[PDB]
């Protein structure tokens, strides 16, 4: 509904989602721009954001 | 594997870099997290040593930490696992 | 590589500052001779004169609680 | 441009329709426009056809209709009773064509002549229904578009752009008249009013740089003051200078003094520069322009700009502001030029950011931090209970100071209330030509300046003369503006001078040529008018005979081309190249007006986005198309960074700044302020908005 | 194998314009040699030109002297055409006293020792009966072209008007080769140079300066071993 | 990968970085002193600024930003001056002329953002447009003219090889291109003669190498003879060492094919260095080629008066027949329109016949640098017909050319069409922006989620239908329909063996193998049939054309699709009552009922063609018995 | 005055004989003014030696093929043209080689008289097959530059003496470019980057030395006209 409010009838788009208690999911690309979090596409997905970086141990001993 | 030697921002070549990772997004996050570790180690060398250790290759005179990290990745010196 | 002002040239703040408040007249003699090479002994000495220093080497000169000293007597009986 | 801002017919405004209500059948060219509004000239933005100019010969009725002269030809004999007509009578009658072959006494020659009809038709009529012949050609054209030579060889798009950018020249400091133009350049200068014109015939008594005392025939004298370096409305100089001596006799109406863009009375907007139309090593790609260094050295293209800076002293709540030499703790180095009561001296050369007016405001007294208290106790200084607001010159501006006008409320002048002293400083940099500036010919072939080469590695003819600007050749055929090529050929002919060899009488091409165009001195001027110009046969015939320079040397052969050496390598170019003398202007869209950057400056109040505009710092708008571009690339972090910490997150901006200055890693971004504003609005509208963790 | 070295001949047309002919060269050499000499001549001959002037009644470039037909910037653009020739490198000064009606030619400038003005007939400004003109000028040495060196780069007063100078005493240089190139392979070029200079120094002296600069430059590439 | 930057801008841009560095070099002991030193612009800040600015990529952008290549990242380097310098190849992607257009610079700060601008949006890693896969760093107009003049071949030129013998040998052969270069620097050879060099460092074409070495010609070593020009050798040394010799004439289509094949077979860094060497040689031979425009190089056809008299008699007869009242007004205008269209095409044919090949204008046109032949026809020949403000044709028409110069009435007639095109271009720009907005707002959620949907469904592909005489004429729509899509099932020729198995990328060699095997219907796996929940699987979407390999698992294919569809607006001319232009596309995606509603069938069988009065009425014979 | 920055010179090696010099830094301009002259002098100034005309038995006018040998007459000619040699006698010396029977003729099979010095014996020149016999004379004379094949104006003097083109010069290929280093501190000084590859008769360093010698004599011809002039000076190292 948060993305849907950007087109037309923002009074009307809110006032029926308010009745249904329509919780948003934050899964598109339009809504994550609005609330300022990372977009879920490209370098925003959880495959590419929880990457752990560490030296290899054969090169640890060279240090 | 034959070219002119790359210069400036394009050294090491990306098409030769990309065999170390699965995709360009993973390569970007790989290099960025390594560069954050490098800069934290550089800033935190006055007192006792933190849990991050060193440019594993020897840098130039005034080399950017991201460029050092990319030369490390090309040097086949790091390992990682995705999320 | 510095290209700064004359601050390392300024022999006030070259070494340890507590040397300049030496509790030995010999121990401050090196400090007093060190401002023989100071560019700014006139204005510094003048400032120390007008502000009524209580202590220390100033303008290449030690100061009493009110004014200028020749040099302090040490501990013990003064001589002949 | 001063002339053609008047004689302008708008279409919008109060009592008229707006641009959204401008339907597409009001921007067109209805065929009653012939002679009453020029179809070429219009602004090219989102105002095409709404704003148009008057024609040349038009005249306005007592009721507000637009008349137009016509010769009243009677029974195939062309009279001279010039009769003004309106659109309705023009629809009534039958109108002939301007260049019809009259038989030297009034009679026509061919029986089937061209005719405009009532419905905008083009017909063929026997020569007895003709009752109105045009007064001249070029009746359909404007004032600016009657100055483009060889207009009838150009497309209307490029003619539109040429006549539109003929009103954006700048007044130079030498202002040489063009070698080839149309004859309507003298009238457009003495009617523009920016040339001092003698009113009664007499003898000059005394000239100066600033006043001329013309002595009339009967006793009385009259002095004409000048305006030496006054600021125009857009920041250019408006200098005048006399062009007579102390003993001449002038007549009532003679030009006595040139203006900004004049030379000996007639208009002049640019210089005559030798040109060549080969592509040169990639420095002129997609119509850039390269130039010699002789233009910079000889000050060929060097305008003068004058900027006005203004500051004032109101009354605040905490007292009253003042203008003093004394300021907060800035050294006597910056007070090396300020006068005894504030502002700088006349003639003091300034740089970027220097003090122009020293004004310091009563800021009152605030509370003191204990640390500041300790530092002030250590150093022993004045409390400095007043805050400095000094007028300083903005970025990249320099040059001398001409005049300092000062107004005071004490000095009985008109001021807004509370303001005590109002001051104005005039700064006048002389600006050379440089890369990034815009140059243009007359036929709308504009272009920025690519790389100002040194003079020696610029190609030269066999005489050693280097060329001065090299255009590109891929831009002529795909735009259809070969008026520049014909103008260039005639420019070389008019520069080197000709003499038609009438040994066995007149040659065949020169039948229609007048007398005293058969031969002309070198560096003599000609004028081809707009719609009845010189023919291509006459151009080839003139190019055949083009008398040599100093030795026996025809540098430009019959085709118009020439043999160019190369200044860089040394070998000649293998094929001959077109040269000739074009005429190009300098445009007032210079780079230093436009270039601005912003690291961190002021901010908005109600929102917290940075400010916008080049007067202040100003930051660039990052539109939704660029958001789409970043999303399609896949760089999430750059997009999130550009939408959180560079524009909105007011508590994170300073953290970013200090992390950059100290040298640590850039911290993770926070929640932007626009989202918190939206959240508080939705809570205010009785919507129970809640976030969910699990 | 040609057993000869070329000999620089000479030919004088007028007093400030003369020719030079070099023969014989290798094929494909005359064009490059002439171009190298032309690019040396056109921007690397040291000369002398007026740098800064200071009229008395003015304070900046944008006013008018009381009683002249021109104004300050027109006097500047007239004075840029001067041709002075100094000996020492130091800033010398020359003055201009003029009073009352007439014309101010360039011949009324009274030089100090060393320097001289080579065209007295240049018209600078015209004077009525109420005009008074006093202007000093400064003459440097140097080469090439230098823009207007600013007042705050120096430590001068307000009256010191700076003017960008052009010291290069050469005007217009061209060449023309004539390749014999016969079927007996006795082929050689004949470089015909052509110098015209702006009356300060002779073309012989200009060519000598260019040749000495090039010889000193190529001594480096000779001096590897 | 480089771009210029003026110093008075870059100093303002990098101000906190240079503050930190010149505190660390003790030129100013505190931050306020550093700020005042930067404001006064003391000369040490430049030597600090170069060291702080090296290898720190910035962005560039030109408004309006149409598609994905509108924002590219460049490594800066300092330029004295006031204008941003730019590489001349990327103006095609930025759609930037040099008439005074202005670009905007941003600057990434974090380590993540600098990594993104170094790896993703770097200018050297964006050569292929994602819309079609054709290159966008291909050399354009000026360098194309240079390479065309370089690689053309002229018979009758100087020093050509002739085998004229019995008295003396060939005198055309050359031992090496070094010897050829020396001879051309002397007066003997031209560049575009025909000689027989003995190359050693260039790999011969496949047929010649198979003839001589069979398969083992490792062209680092060996030596072979070739009857090329000099110029084709000189151009062909710019290409990499493994690439086979070309020996053609470098028209723009050929250069597109070369760069496309190069980017398919080689890494992007090799492609970037190759295209940069191409730019350098293209400019250097463009300035030698002697392309100039002069009025002696615009020749009128010498038959125009005869052509116009022959068409004028027919026009006069039609006008006479309307004068007698033998026909109506619209028949008159239609007949005149047809007469003058035939006349215009006739005089265009006469002009193209008359013009020699080595003319500058026809050289620029024929190389594919810029323009078309219609502009040359208007520049010499006739303008033709000019439209109305409503859009109909004017039956006058223009009979003059811009070299000969128009007259007053003809210029007045031309003004209508000029002003109409000028307004409608901006109108079409605004409408294309609107369409792009709608498509972005629909497809902003399709992103790649899984790696394998693991279905078996898929669409089929026509792929070079069989001729009636029996042969495989290649279908003209393959690069937009069959290339770069994975195969849903295998392909087997005439119930023999398989040729290409499931999962292959379906590029050119697989295409050639299927064509040689003689099949048309393959069943490619594609999106439409993707069986994931939200977004599409990676293995369906096929080869992403911006990389030349398979897509990743995070790509925003929806926004790429929307920008690639909506970008080629402002080049969609409709026609001269069924929509056929840009609004035809607009009603298609809105899926509304079109104006020109031609109905379709509802059952097979024979039909009863049947017309009433002034409008038709056709019934259909059913075969189902309904 | 003074040049204010002394231009250095730093050589390099890519192959046994392919150097890549770089001169840095120069005055604004001057890169093209000295690089082009250096290139042309290098190509057309240094003396060398090559083969002018050959004469081969059997074939007198039938330039198609030679009996006994397997490759063409033109293959033989342009194979022999790329033969590196040096000489002393400025008169045209002659040569002779003879070989019978099967085998491969290399460049060392020719017997050198006094003065001539073939600098590569190991280069294939023919492959004589099936009891053939090859006997070829050669005319070697020293020269400079690169002349074409001299037309046989003395065609009555000899009928089988087919002339050939002759690369006299020892260098083979010179390319160059410039650059624009340090436009702010040093105000647009240019960096010349030469590239010279030569056949292995001599080396690039002495090639550059001889080019500099002939150029400095050629310009000292212009200099020694008024020695008491003023020009730009450099100074010591
Ligand atoms: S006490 Fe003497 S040496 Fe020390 S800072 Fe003052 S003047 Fe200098
Ligand atoms: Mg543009
Ligand atoms: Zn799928």
């Amino acid at each position: 509904w948060l993305s849907a409010a950007s087109f037309q009838e923002t009074t009307r788009v809110l006032t029926d989602a308010a009745i249904n208690c329509r919780s948003d999911k934050l899964n598109g690309l339009k809504e994550n721009v609005i609330i300022g979090k990372l977009i879920p596409a490209g370098t925003g997905i959880n495959r590419y954001r929880n990457i752990a970086v560490q030296p290899t141990e054969e090169a640890r001993a060279a240090a | 594997g034959g070219y002119d030697t790359p210069l400036g921002i394009t050294n090491p070549p990306i098409d030769e870099l990309l065999d170390r990772v699965s995709s360009k997004y993973a390569l970007v996050i790989y290099a960025a997290k390594r560069a954050r570790q490098i800069n934290d180690y550089y800033n935190q060398l006055g007192e006792g040593i933190l849990e991050y250790v060193g440019p594993l290759v020897e840098p130039g005179l005034q080399e950017k930490p991201l460029s050092i990290a990319l030369r490390e990745i090309h040097a086949d010196l790091l390992e990682h696992t995705e999320g | 590589q510095t290209p700064r002002q004359r601050l390392p040239v300024l022999p006030c703040h070259v070494g340890d500052p507590d040397l300049w408040f030496a509790d030995t007249p010999a121990g401050l003699e090196v400090a007093k001779t060190l401002c023989v090479s100071c560019p700014i002994r006139r204005q510094c000495l003048a400032a120390a004169l007008q502000r009524a220093e209580p202590w220390g080497v100033w303008g290449g000169e030690i100061f009493d609680q009110g004014s200028i000293v020749s040099h302090k007597r040490p501990r013990g009986r003064p001589r002949k | 441009s001063g002339l053609t801002h008047k004689r302008r017919l708008s279409a919008l405004g109060p009592g008229g329709l707006s641009r959204e209500r401008a339907g597409l059948e009001v921007r067109d060219v209805h065929p009653s426009h012939y002679g009453r509004m020029c179809p070429i000239e219009t602004p090219e933005g989102p105002n095409i056809g709404l704003i148009g100019s008057l024609s040349v010969y038009a005249r306005v009725n007592p009721f507000g209709f637009i008349e137009t002269p016509y010769r009243k030809v009677v029974d195939g004999v062309v009279s001279d009773e010039i009769v003004y007509l309106t659109a309705d009578e023009e629809d009534r009658h039958v109108v002939a064509q301007a260049n019809s072959p009259i038989d030297a006494d009034g009679r026509f020659v061919e029986p089937r002549v061209l005719v405009r009809r009532k419905a905008g038709e083009v017909e063929y009529v026997p020569s007895s229904e003709v009752d109105y012949m045009d007064v001249s050609p070029r009746q359909m054209v404007s004032v600016a578009t009657a100055m483009i030579p060889f207009l009838e060889h150009d497309d209307a798009n490029r003619a539109l752009m040429g006549a539109n950018m003929q009103r954006q020249a700048v007044p130079l400091v030498r202002s040489e008249a063009p070698l080839v133009g149309t004859g309507m350049e003298l009238r457009a200068a003495i009617d523009a009013g920016d040339v001092v014109v003698a009113e009664e015939s007499g003898v000059i008594e005394e000239v100066s740089a600033d006043y001329i005392t013309v002595m009339h025939d009967n006793g009385t004298r009259r002095t004409y003051r000048m305006r030496k370096f006054a600021r125009s409305n857009h920041g250019t100089c408006a200098n005048q200078c006399p062009i007579v001596d102390a003993g001449d006799r002038v007549e009532a109406g003679q030009v006595i003094a040139d203006g900004p863009c004049t030379d000996d009375g007639e208009m002049a907007l640019g210089k005559n520069l030798l040109v060549a139309i080969m592509p040169w090593e990639g420095h002129n790609y997609e119509d850039a322009i390269i130039l010699s260094n002789r233009l910079v050295e000889e000050d060929v293209l060097t305008s003068i700009h004058i900027e006005e800076h203004e500051i004032d002293a109101r009354d605040t709540k905490l007292g009253a502001e003042e203008i003093t030499r004394d300021i907060p703790n800035i050294s006597d180095e910056v007070l090396a030029d300020l006068d005894e009561r504030g502002i700088v001296r006349i003639g003091a050369e300034v740089r970027d950011g220097d003090i122009l007016v020293g004004k310091v405001t009563p800021k009152g007294e605030t509370e003191l931090t204990p640390e500041e208290r300790l530092l002030r106790a250590i150093f022993g200084e004045k409390a400095r209970e007043v805050r400095d607001t000094s007028l300083k010159v903005p970025h990249g501006e320099s040059g001398k100071v001409i005049g300092i006008r000062v107004f005071s409320r004490e000095d009985e002048d008109e001021l807004p209330a509370g303001v005590n002293e109002l001051v104005r400083v005039y700064v006048a940099q002389k600006r050379k030509i440089s890369d990034g500036d815009k140059l243009a010919g007359r036929h709308g072939n504009k272009g920025v300046i690519g790389k100002i080469l040194p003079v020696e590695d610029m190609p030269f003819l066999a005489d050693g003369t280097p060329v001065d600007i090299i255009l590109n050749t891929h831009g002529v055929p795909r735009r259809m503006n070969i008026g520049q090529i014909l103008e260039t050929h005639l420019g070389w002919c008019a520069h080197s001078g000709w003499k038609v060899d009438a040994a066995k009488g007149v040659p065949d091409w020169a039948a229609r040529l007048p007398d005293e165009l058969l031969e002309a001195q070198p560096n003599a001027i000609v004028s081809t008018p707009v719609f009845d110009g010189a023919q291509e046969a006459e151009l080839q015939g003139l190019l055949s005979c083009t008398l040599p320079n100093r030795d026996g040397d025809v540098l430009v052969d019959a085709d118009g081309k020439a043999m160019l050496f190369d200044g860089r390598s040394g070998e000649p170019f293998p094929y001959p190249v077109t040269v000739g003398y074009m005429y190009i202007m300098k445009l007032h869209h210079l780079v230093d007006d436009k270039i601005h950057a912003r690291s961190t400056g002021p901010y908005s109040m109600i929102t917290q986005q940075p400010l916008g505009g080049k007067a202040q710092f100003g930051g660039q708008r990052f539109g939704e198309m660029e958001c789409w571009a970043m999303q399609a690339y896949g760089a999430a972090y750059t997009l999130q960074e550009l939408l959180t910490i560079k524009s909105d997150d007011t508590v994170g901006r300073v953290k970013v700044y200090e992390a950059i200055v100290k040298g640590e890693n850039i911290p993770e971004p926070g929640i932007p302020e626009s989202f918190k504003v939206l959240l508080k609005e939705l809570q205010s509208l009785c919507l129970n908005v809640e976030v969910l963790s699990s | 194998l040609i057993s000869q070295r070329p000999t620089l001949s000479e030919d004088v047309l007028t007093d400030n314009r003369s020719q030079f002919v070099i023969e014989p060269l290798e094929p494909g050499f005359g064009y490059t040699l002439g171009n190298s000499l032309r690019r040396t001549l056109l921007s690397s001959i040291p000369g002398a030109a007026v740098t800064s002037i200071r009229i008395d009644g003015v304070l900046h470039e944008f006013t008018t002297v009381p009683g002249v037909k021109e104004d300050v910037t027109e006097i500047i653009l007239n004075l840029k055409s001067l041709v002075v020739s100094s000996e020492e490198d130091e800033p010398v000064t020359m003055y201009l006293r003029k009073q009352g009606p007439g014309e101010v030619t360039a011949g009324d400038i009274v030089p100090p020792a060393g320097v001289t003005v080579h065209n007295p007939g240049m018209h600078i400004a015209t004077l009525n009966d109420k005009g008074k003109l006093e202007v000093e000028l400064v003459v440097e040495r140097g080469r090439g072209y230098v823009p207007a060196v600013q007042n705050r780069a120096s430590g001068a007063e307000i009256g010191r008007i700076p003017v960008d100078s052009i010291y290069s005493p050469v005007l217009k240089v061209t060449y023309k080769v004539d390749a014999t190139r016969v079927e007996q392979r006795t082929d050689f070029d004949k470089l015909i140079l052509d110098v015209e200079t702006k009356n300060s120094i002779s073309p012989r002296d200009a060519l000598a300066s260019a040749g000495k600069t090039l010889v000193e430059l190529f001594g480096l590439a000779r001096e590897l071993n | 990968h480089q771009c210029g930057l003026p110093k008075l801008m870059a100093l303002e841009l990098f101000k906190p970085f240079v503050m930190k560095r010149l505190v660390d070099l003790n030129h100013a002991q505190n931050i306020k002193s550093a700020k005042r030193m930067v404001e006064r612009q003391r000369p040490q800040v430049w030597d600090v600024l170069e060291e702080v600015i090296a290898e720190h990529p910035v962005l560039l952008n030109r408004a309006p930003t149409l598609h994905r290549l509108g924002i590219q990242a460049f490594e800066p380097m300092l330029v004295e001056g006031k204008a941003i310098q730019l590489h001349p190849l990327v103006c095609e992607a930025f759609n930037a002329d040099f008439d005074g257009d202005q670009m905007a610079v941003h600057l990434p700060l974090s380590a993540e953002a600098q990594a993104e601008a170094r790896i993703l949006m770097l200018s050297s890693n964006n050569i292929l447009s994602p819309a079609s896969g054709r290159p966008l760093a291909m050399p354009r107009l000026d360098m194309v003219t240079g390479l065309y003049y370089l690689t053309t071949e002229v018979p009758g030129d100087t020093g050509e090889y002739q085998p004229a013998s019995g008295d003396h040998p060939e005198t055309g052969v050359y031992s090496s291109p070094a010897e050829a270069i020396m001879a051309a620097d002397r007066g003997v050879l031209s560049v575009r003669a025909k000689i027989k060099v003995r190359l050693t460092q260039l790999r011969p074409p496949v047929e010649i190498e198979a003839e001589l070495f069979g398969h083992s010609g490792w062209q680092p070593g060996d030596a072979w003879m070739a009857e090329t020009t000099l110029g084709r050798v000189m151009f062909n040394e710019l290409l990499p060492l493994g690439y086979p010799f070309v020996n053609k004439q470098m028209h723009k289509k050929v250069q597109a094919a070369i760069i496309n094949d190069l980017a398919e077979r080689y890494p992007m860094i090799v492609v970037a260095q190759t295209v940069d060497k191409l730019k350098d040689a293209g400019f250097y031979w463009a300035t030698r080629s002697g392309v100039t425009v002069s009025m002696a190089d615009v020749l009128v056809p010498p038959r125009k008066k005869e052509i116009l008299d022959h068409y004028e008699e027919r026009a006069d007869k039609v006008e006479k027949q309307f004068q007698r009242g033998a026909l109506n007004h619209d028949e008159r205008n239609e007949a005149l329109v047809e007469i003058w269209k035939e006349a215009t095409d006739e005089v265009g044919q006469a002009l193209r016949e008359h013009y020699p090949d080595d003319n500058p204008i026809i050289t620029i046109v024929d190389s594919g640098a810029t323009g078309n032949f219609t502009q040359t026809r208007t520049l010499a020949g006739m303008k033709g017909l000019v439209t109305n403000p409503k859009g109909e044709f004017i039956p006058r028409p223009v009979k003059s050319s811009f070299r000969e110069g128009l007259t007053v009435l003809e210029y007045f007639i031309n003004t209508h069409g000029a002003r109409k095109g000028l307004a409608d271009t901006a109108l079409r720009t605004a409408d294309s922006g609107y369409l792009t907005r709608r498509l972005v707002d629909v497809s902003q959620d399709v992103i790649v989620r899984e790696h394998d949907c693991q279905t078996e469904r898929g669409i089929v592909v026509e792929l070079a239908e069989r001729a009636p005489d029996g042969t495989l004429i290649r279908d003209p729509y393959i690069e937009t329909s069959a290339y770069a899509r994975t195969l849903g099932t295998d392909a087997v020729d005439e119930a023999g063996n398989v040729i290409v198995e499931r999962g292959q990328d379906l590029g050119d060699p697989e295409i050639d193998a299927l064509l040689a095997a003689g099949i048309t219907q393959v069943k490619v796996r594609s999106v439409l049939t993707c069986a994931t929940s939200t977004g599409v699987c990676a293995t369906c979407y096929g080869r992403s054309m911006a990389t030349g390999k398979l897509v990743d698992i995070g790509e925003a294919v929806g926004i790429v699709a929307a920008q690639s569809i909506g970008e080629p607006g402002t080049q969609l001319t409709m026609r001269t009552d069924i929509t056929g232009g840009l609004p035809r596309v607009q009603e298609l995606f809105e899926a509304r009922v079109p104006r020109g509603k031609a109905p379709i069938a509802d059952v097979t069988g024979r039909v009863r063609l049947e017309d009433g009065e002034r409008f038709y009425k056709i019934t259909i014979v059913p075969d189902d018995g309904g």
